RNA sequence: AAGG
RNA sequence: AAGGUAAGUAU
RNA sequence: ACGAUACAGAGAAGAUUAGCAUGGCCCCUGCGCAAGGAUGACA
RNA sequence: AGCUUUGCGCAGUGGCAGUAUCGUAGCCAAUGAGGUCUAUCCGAGGCGCGAUUAUUGCUAAUU
């Protein structure tokens, strides 16, 4: 994702940064679907 | 008919007003089953009325009760039926005495008070 | 002349209907009549009864799962708001529950009261008997007030301890007793400057001892 | 399938 | 001398 | 009358497996039924 | 007119435990079941027998 690439290789020292997969995906179903839809879309990605 | 031992006898609306406030003192956890607990009650003072049955065979084995009332000022009536006496206290067996206790801020001491009443013009 | 059941009876009556029931619903699933039963699934249950489903299709799987779950709730909700006591039906029931049988008879009681005149309070009086179908009459005095209320004995019953407890010069209760039948209508709230017109007024019911009773009652009251 |  | 038999189906 | 042959040979173990609903118990919520409690309201 | 108590149903959601849940044209039981503690006091079911994957159904696999 290019928001992550972007992020690390503009980094000029190593810091901790908190993001969120879930960004509005809790408000409309549940965790165990928010994760299933995030795993399918990081496989999608690697994948092709 | 019935024994005229049991003079202080109530009527069918009496009965089932009896009956009904009976059933609803068992639900209110206030209620007591059988002549000794009768007597314990009344013996301990804490009994509202005495509630027993006509075809108690033989009769005498009741008739302790209204003396003990009369004694104690507490007010006692005779149902025609000890099989629905004993299913308006919960049980299946037949009930002969009944005696439902006094119980501080219980919502059935309006309906006792009126019961009693009732109970006590009813003797003569 | 109702036989009432024990706790093991009705315990024993609800097993063996819904027993009755479910061999019923088995009998016609299995005879076909009936489609077999879909799983209960909720978001709890969601992956441990399609964990296969879920991970290809997770919104779509979500999404039957809250339809289930939105179809129990919905006929749960029709099944309780079709059963329901209709607004008017409502009042019926009450209207009917507070309307005794002075066939029978009716319950006379006569009240005498040294100062009545808050209109709050005859406002109260008037509204309460007219609820309790408590059909009367309220003489006003200088210190003669004669409350007659009849009506049924639980309606007797709450209007004494209405004035009794509720509403505050003294309320004393002259007579409370039966009679064959009823001689008063809706509360009036009559003015009565002097007694013989009070009197008569109470004549022209037929109800003038209940004066004379207040009267005495009062008298006695102011000579001790 | 073969032996006493 | 034993306590050391596989149970078979075919030919 | 065995045995030799050809074949099989794991020649000693219901090893089962998950899902849901019922059932028991204990609340909570809604609706119905039958009773009832306490209180408020001026012309 | 609202509010609220008790009991009974009907459902919904949730929690807990499967050494336990039922069955009683068997017997006994408030005319007292059962009592180690509190006994001139306690007050309700007990026992025997039967069913069972210690309630019972479907569903999906392998068969």
């Amino acid at each position: 994702v290019e928001k992550f690439g972007d992020l690390i290789l503009k980094a000029t020292e190593p810091q901790m940064v908190l993001f969120n997969l879930y960004d509005d995906w809790l408000k409309t179903i549940s965790s165990y679907t928010a994760f299933s839809r995030l795993i399918l879309i990081l496989r999608a990605l690697h994948v092709n | 008919d019935v024994n005229p031992k049991a003079y202080p006898l109530a009527d069918a609306h009496l009965t089932k007003k009896l009956l009904d406030l009976v059933q609803q003192s068992c639900n209110y956890k206030q209620l007591r089953k059988g002549a000794n607990e009768a007597t314990k009650t009344l013996n301990r003072g804490i009994s509202e009325f005495i509630v027993m049955a006509a075809d108690a065979e033989p009769l005498e084995i009741i008739l302790h009760l209204p003396l003990l009332c009369e004694d104690k000022n507490v007010p006692y009536v005779f149902v025609r039926s000890k099989q629905a006496l004993g299913r308006a206290c919960g049980v299946s067996r037949p009930v002969i005495a009944c005696s439902v206790t006094i119980k501080e801020g219980s919502q059935l001491k309006q309906q006792i008070q009126s019961i009693q009443q009732s109970i006590e013009r009813l003797l003569v | 002349l109702g036989v009432y059941l024990t706790k093991k009876e009705q315990k024993k009556l609800r097993r063996q209907t819904r027993r009755e029931a479910q061999k019923e619903l088995q009998e016609k699933v299995r005879l076909g009549l009936m489609p077999p039963p879909e799983p209960k699934v909720r978001i709890s249950n969601l992956m441990r009864v399609l964990g296969t489903e879920a991970v290809q299709d997770p919104t779509k799987v979500e999404a039957h799962v809250r339809a289930q779950m939105a179809k129990r709730q919905k006929a749960h909700e029709e099944a309780n708001a079709a059963r329901k006591l209709t607004a008017e039906q409502r009042k019926v029931k009450k209207i009917k529950k507070l309307k005794e049988d002075i066939s029978q008879g009716v319950h006379i009681s006569v009240y005498r009261v040294r100062n009545l005149s808050n209109p709050a309070k005859k406002f109260k009086i008037e509204a309460n008997a007219g609820q309790l179908y408590l059909t009367g009459v309220v003489v006003l005095h200088k210190d003669v007030n004669v409350v007659v209320v009849e009506g049924g004995p639980k309606a007797q019953k709450k209007f004494k301890r209405l004035m009794l407890h509720r509403i505050k010069n003294k309320c004393v209760l002259v007579w409370e007793g039966t009679a064959k039948d009823r001689s008063f209508g809706e509360m009036k709230f009559k003015q009565c400057p002097t007694e013989n017109m009070a009197r008569e007024h109470f004549k022209k019911h037929g109800a003038e001892h209940y004066w004379d009773l207040a009267l005495s009652e009062s008298v006695l009251e102011s000579t001790d």
